[PDB]
């Protein structure tokens, strides 16, 4: 892990690149970092981790920080043992994380890549004062359209069906909508799948859910968003399914 | 492909020429069962099979070679062993020399397969060997080598260049568990090191379910690459029923007040789920798991009933075997699922079922 | 021995969170059928009550005198108390069995020696229970509650009745007004008047608030009744019936029905 | 020309399709049915029914209802309808050897209300599963 | 316990008894707080046809007679698998589900279910 | 647990308090299950109500000692 | 808690102020999965009169006034046992639970019950 | 919990957070079992509306204090 | 008293002016946020602070160190 840390950060010293990390993965670090100590006849710490835990995972990774120079930005796998947060290796891989990205068998199953999980995502970022009031609003809105539907999965997409409102059947239609355009044709799921690739800016990923939650996008086919990069394009594949059904 | 003889593995969990796979479990729970089954199906192969029994009974040992000689399949398969009276060097040294037996045969071009039964006792010996030395103790007595003890051993099972000759080492370890743990070190440290797990449940061994393998806790990582062409199309179909049937394991009594769609849904995993059963040490060929998936998965049980399951598909199995001899042509020939044979094979249900319909 | 037992509590409280949840989807598919039977029954009842009205208009003159709509000596009366047959519900049982011993106390007072019904399994067999109360039939779940158990209550209280045995026969039963909040009305049913419109045990005729036909929705993710008032009326009259059959007994044939309908609704919305 | 009829119970119902002529009882007497007749209610008693329409005479056991004819439709409203042949014989005949062996125990007015009720509901058993 | 080393109606036997008690046991938190008038014809039939099979594996011992206050019994293999066969197959689900208890014989259990009614209805 | 048994006991008390230990666990152990149940036979309560005076039968008040005449 | 020490009464009023309450203890995981409807009546019965006790149980400090704002209240044994007596008697199970909280003698819970039904 | 809590907490204060005190307290308690037993009453509505309204006024942003004034 | 700026606190857990008062909460629960507006509160009162961090992040002692010195504190 220190190997590919002074790796990256002569990269940001001298180049001043935005560097970027991956220590896949962490609990290995910290592992081997009780093996070591366990080796040395150090008296261990709680649960059995090396007494130098803290400060063996902070030796790490604040030294993965953005300088005047540039940025080194790191995304390292977790594995929690048991998937047990209170153990000392996740309580303290968090003391230095920010965000997560927990991906899902369920949007893998279904069948939309990348298969993360929306609601199980945490960012400290997603605050109004640091991306806006309107990216703010925007994530806070489409996550509550995404938490009516996760319950109403139960309640219509199983049983009930008694024209369930249409102040929710326009929850359901979206979250359709949004589910499917939360995929997005990866660069090299090219030759993997068949799916050309496209960069979506942020920007343009704010205007594209703005306009499928504002009441402007809804009566297009809820797989024209499936698959697709900008909004645009998403209405564009609209007009050429249409065309496809005009044949 | 290891093709291994068993539905549950080559079907859903699958396991190649190279990929680690162990199967963790309680006491007496099918471990040595489906360890055996598998060596016991590379008779139709030409594979090198290396059985590591440490730390057993030397009673165990005996019968299980008993097995292996009066089956045939010690033509090909050695069997280190070496017992629990043993000290614990050799507990410690014999599986790194059937490691080394199992190098040398892959070395010379051809696959081979190793077993270690059980990775625990020679962990305990390591451990013993260890205090003894007063080497400093770790977690649970451990030391903290127990992870490279095992890794070393473990990252020595490769499907190597094809410059090398592709030679496979498939190590299929086996590390039982205490009251359902696998937290502890020594599991943690196995599952850690092997790709694939295979999660055996000794309550589905009480609920009449053998091999009692537990599909939601057991997954390989290779995936479909350990899978013909003509076994993943339905591999996918049963995992997609098959979930779909755990996902509904709770409405267990009100199939009846279910709707008809998920009544027919429950039904049909039922059927699964009882062709998954099939006794021990009975090998199984990748025409006779095709066969068997494909009959059930495609609702060609669903008139039949959960007891006639078992005697009906084997009855099927023989009908086919011994009738249409063309699908082994196919499968062994083309390597996949191909229309002509899908409908050799619906063919050859359709006049067993009307057959044993009169019975 | 502590961990194993403590991940085997997990394992039960985990096993009880999933049968809960299988218990309350299969409720609410019996929810959904049976507010889909109450429209089984509608328009027999809806046509049958603009018979009733109809019919009356030139019958309002003469007087039929209907032994089923006759006015006894007002001393007894009876009383259905329409629990289910199961247990584990909520207040439900609990509640009927307060607005009946609320019901069984009131009439004490005003000296009219009652009578009951019981006509569910948890409800009769606490009336098989307690020897106070006279009982004069125990009614449980076995028969078909589309026909067979509302034709049983219905001709039993029709034998209690049209022979003139006990003086009054009412019914306590509950309704679909919530799902908080359950209220079991206390309607007659024996003493009706010729029209189509139930009286209250004192004759209110309380049909002003019918609000008919619940149907279940949500405006959220949760689910509430939405009791969602009227929607449909087909009445005019006959003109010139020029009927045979002996109008009074004709009355005293459409009494009976109407009888029958107001049970099976009531099952239903027991249920 | 062809009238519809709606045999039409509480729960259910039975038939909904149309009818060219139909035979049933009445409490007082019987009414025969014609196609196109006068608007003319009836009160139809317990008793089995006599239909007629392209095909032979079938009975409908019906246990007391009532009959608004207008135009074009008759709304046969009874508590309890059913077919003839359903009813299975002997079990009619083994309710009409009940019905009459317990007609004789009853001895009061709430008992004989329970009498002839339960005999003339064998007997109407019978004379549709006869037929 | 084998097919082959034990016998066909044996084995099948053994693994059936194991299975109904499994499932009894896999039943056990559930018929807890649900109750017992919410299972259905086949679960509570498995619920009394376990509770009968887990008191007959209960026999008074010949040491054990100081501890029991009964007679010393031994009981045959062949008379366990009958009593099994007769438990499962259905035709004793009328007994009393003490009758089963410290009895040798599946005979010894009818006869005991006999003294257990008579002396109820006296 | 008594590992001696009622080769302890006077031949008195050996014949009463035969199967007395054993018979109380299983009212205890059926006692534990009717209260999952709604409605039972009349044989089983009544066995049910023995049990329960059995069981208030040996409640002995501290400083009260029973003599083995009182107790057989 | 002897009764050569406390006398009967007082020890015997003691023991059945223990008994329902341990009765409430190993029904409380029964009312906390599903809640009390489930339950017989005489099980209801001690499940509201120890619901009555354990807020009883609790009295005013003449320390603790200072945080809570209740006055302290100094109550007598002879007293107490009175309270609990009417408590476990029935005299006074009719009004409602959180009348019994945070009171000194029984006269100030059953005043504290007349008192909250004026306040409409 | 404070220990020197209410010493140390002005007059004015006091007298303003004494009810706000009981009514935050009475609105934890409402919402617990909320839907049931106390669902159309007038003093549980107007309670819903001051206890969701309580907790709307308690809200606040970061890096944005209220001085004494505005508290009270 | 010694006002945190906060309603709860200041309003019904008040702090005196030498009371310990525990911020007790779980990871990323706020209580950083409650300890800067305690001292961005006392920009007048002569209340001089010092806020002690022990192994934290650089960056979020960096980013308080900015606050507190852009807030005028
Ligand atoms: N598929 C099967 N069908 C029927 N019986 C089986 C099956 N698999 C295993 N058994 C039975 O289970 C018993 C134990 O099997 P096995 O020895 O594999 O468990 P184990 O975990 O290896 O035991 P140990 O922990 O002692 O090594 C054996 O008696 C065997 O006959
Ligand atoms: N009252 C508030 N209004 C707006 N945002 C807040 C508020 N309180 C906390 N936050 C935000 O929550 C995030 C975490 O809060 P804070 O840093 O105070 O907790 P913490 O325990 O210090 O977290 P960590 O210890 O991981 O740094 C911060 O980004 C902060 O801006």
């Amino acid at each position: 892990g220190l190997t590919a840390l002074t790796m990256a950060e002569y990269f940001r010293d001298v180049n001043e690149q935005d560097v970027l990390l991956f220590i896949d993965n962490i609990f290995r670090f910290v592992q081997a970092g009780s093996e070591v100590s366990a080796l040395l006849g150090r008296m261990p710490s709680a649960v059995g981790y090396q007494p130098t835990l803290s400060t063996e995972m902070g030796s790490l990774q604040e030294r993965i920080t953005s300088t005047k120079e540039g940025s080194i930005t790191s995304i390292q796998a977790v594995y929690v043992p048991a998937d047990d947060l209170t153990d000392p290796a996740p309580a303290t891989t968090f003391a230095h994380l920010d965000a997560t990205t927990v991906l899902s068998r369920g949007l893998a199953a279904k069948g939309i890549y990348p298969a993360v999980d929306p609601l199980d995502s945490t960012s400290t970022m997603l605050q109004p004062r640091i991306v806006g009031e309107e990216h703010y609003e925007i994530a806070q809105r489409v996550k509550e359209t995404l938490q009516r539907y996760k319950e109403l999965q139960d309640i219509i997409a199983i049983l009930g069906l008694d024209e369930l409102s249409e102040e929710d059947r326009l929850t359901v239609a979206r979250a359709r909508k949004i589910e499917r355009f939360l995929s997005q044709p990866f660069f090299v799921a090219e030759v993997f799948t068949g799916s050309p690739g496209k960069y979506v800016g942020l920007a343009e990923t704010i205007r594209g859910f703005q306009l499928i939650l504002s009441g402007e996008l809804d009566s297009l086919p809820e797989q024209a968003f499936y698959l697709v990069g900008n909004i645009d394009e998403a209405t564009a594949k609209a007009m050429n399914l249409e065309m496809e059904s005009k044949l | 492909p290891l093709q291994t003889g068993l539905i549950a593995i080559d079907a859903m969990i699958p396991v190649g020429r190279g990929q680690r796979e162990l199967i963790i479990g309680d006491r007496q729970t099918g471990k040595t069962a489906v360890a055996t089954d598998t060596i016991l199906n590379q008779q139709g192969q030409n594979v090198i099979c290396v059985y590591v029994a440490i730390g057993q009974k030397a009673s165990s040992v005996a019968q299980v070679v008993t097995n292996f000689q009066e089956r045939g399949a010690m033509e090909y398969t050695i069997v280190v062993a070496e017992t629990a009276d043993s000290p614990a060097t050799l507990q410690y040294l014999a599986p790194y020399t059937g490691a080394a037996l199992a190098e040398y045969f892959m070395y010379r071009e051809r696959h081979t397969l190793i077993i270690y039964d059980d990775l625990s006792k020679q962990a305990q010996a390591y451990r013993q060997m260890s205090l003894l030395l007063r080497r400093p103790p770790g977690r649970e007595a451990y030391p903290g080598d127990v992870f490279y003890l095992h890794s070393r051993l473990l990252e020595r099972a490769a499907k190597l260049s094809s410059l090398l000759g592709e030679g496979s080492m498939t190590a299929l370890p086996i590390v039982e568990t205490q009251a359902g743990d696998v937290s502890a070190y020594i599991p943690t440290n196995v599952i850690s090191i092997t790709d694939g797990q295979i999660f055996l449940s000794a309550d589905l061994f009480n609920a009449g379910i053998r091999p009692a393998i537990n599909v939601g806790i057991s997954v390989s990582r290779v995936g479909s690459a350990a899978q013909i062409k003509a076994m993943k199309k339905v591999a996918g179909k049963l995992k997609l029923e098959l979930a779909q049937f755990a996902e509904l394991e709770a409405f267990a009594q009100f199939a009846s007040d279910l709707d008809k769609a998920t009544q027919n849904q429950l039904a049909r995993g039922q059927r699964l789920r009882e062709l998954l059963k099939q006794p021990q040490s009975a090998p199984l060929t990748v025409e006779e798991q095709v066969m068997t998936i494909y009959t059930g998965t495609n609702g060609y049980l669903d008139s039949l009933e959960l007891d006639q399951v078992r005697k009906y598909l084997v009855e099927l199995r023989t009908y086919v075997k011994t009738n249409k001899p063309e699908f082994q042509e196919i499968i062994s020939s083309t390597k996949t699922f191909t229309e002509e044979a899908e409908a050799l094979l619906k063919e050859a249900i359709q006049e067993q079922m009307e057959r044993f319909l009169l019975q | 021995a502590n961990l194993r037992e403590l991940r085997d509590r997990i394992g039960s409280v985990k096993n009880t969170q999933k049968i809960t949840e299988a218990m309350k989807l299969v409720a609410a598919a019996k929810v959904r059928r049976a507010q889909e039977a109450v429209v089984n029954g509608r328009p027999f009842s809806e046509t049958l009550v603009e018979v009733l009205y109809n019919m009356n208009e030139q019958l309002q003159t003469e007087d039929v005198d209907v032994p089923l709509t006759k006015i006894r000596t007002v001393k007894k009366v009876a009383l259905m108390v329409v629990t289910g047959d199961r247990g584990l519900c909520g207040g439900f049982n609990n509640m009927l069995l307060k607005k009946a011993e609320s019901r069984i106390a009131e009439l004490k007072k005003l000296g009219v020696d009652y009578t009951i019904i019981s006509i569910g399994k948890k409800g009769n067999t606490y009336f098989i229970r307690r020897p106070e109360i006279p009982v004069d039939r125990y009614f449980d779940g076995t028969n078909l509650p589309t026909a067979k158990e509302a034709q049983a209550i219905a001709d039993d209280v029709f034998s209690l009745f049209v022979s003139e045995e006990v003086d009054k026969v009412e019914m306590l039963y509950t309704k679909f007004v919530s799902l908080v909040k359950s209220d079991p009305v206390i309607h007659t049913l024996l003493p009706l008047s010729p029209k189509g419109e139930i009286c209250d045990i004192n004759g209110k005729c309380v049909d002003a608030a019918e609000d008919e036909l619940f149907r279940l929705t949500t405006k959220e993710g949760k689910l509430t009744v939405e009791r969602d008032m009227i929607k449909t009326e087909t009445p005019a009259f006959s003109p010139i019936l020029e009927f045979e059959q002996d109008p009074a007994q004709i009355l005293d044939a459409l009494l009976p029905l109407y009888l029958n309908s107001q049970i099976l609704r009531a099952l239903q919305e027991s249920l | 020309m062809t009238l519809n009829l709606c045999v039409l119970t509480p729960n259910r119902s039975i038939w909904n399709s149309e009818v060219k002529e139909i035979i049933l009882s009445t409490n007082s007497g019987q009414i025969g049915v014609l196609p196109n007749h006068a608007p003319t209610a009836t009160a139809v008693d317990i008793g089995i029914l006599r239909i007629r329409l392209n095909d032979q005479w079938l009975t409908l056991a019906l246990m007391g209802g009532f009959a608004r004819i207008g135009n074009n439709e008759i709304t046969i409203l009874v508590n309890d309808a059913e077919r003839g042949s359903d009813i299975d014989p002997q079990e009619a005949q083994q309710t009409l050897e009940i019905a009459e062996a317990n007609l004789r125990k009853a001895e009061g007015k709430r008992q004989k209300i329970e009498a002839n009720l339960a005999l003339r509901r064998a007997r109407t058993r019978v004379e549709a599963s006869n037929t």
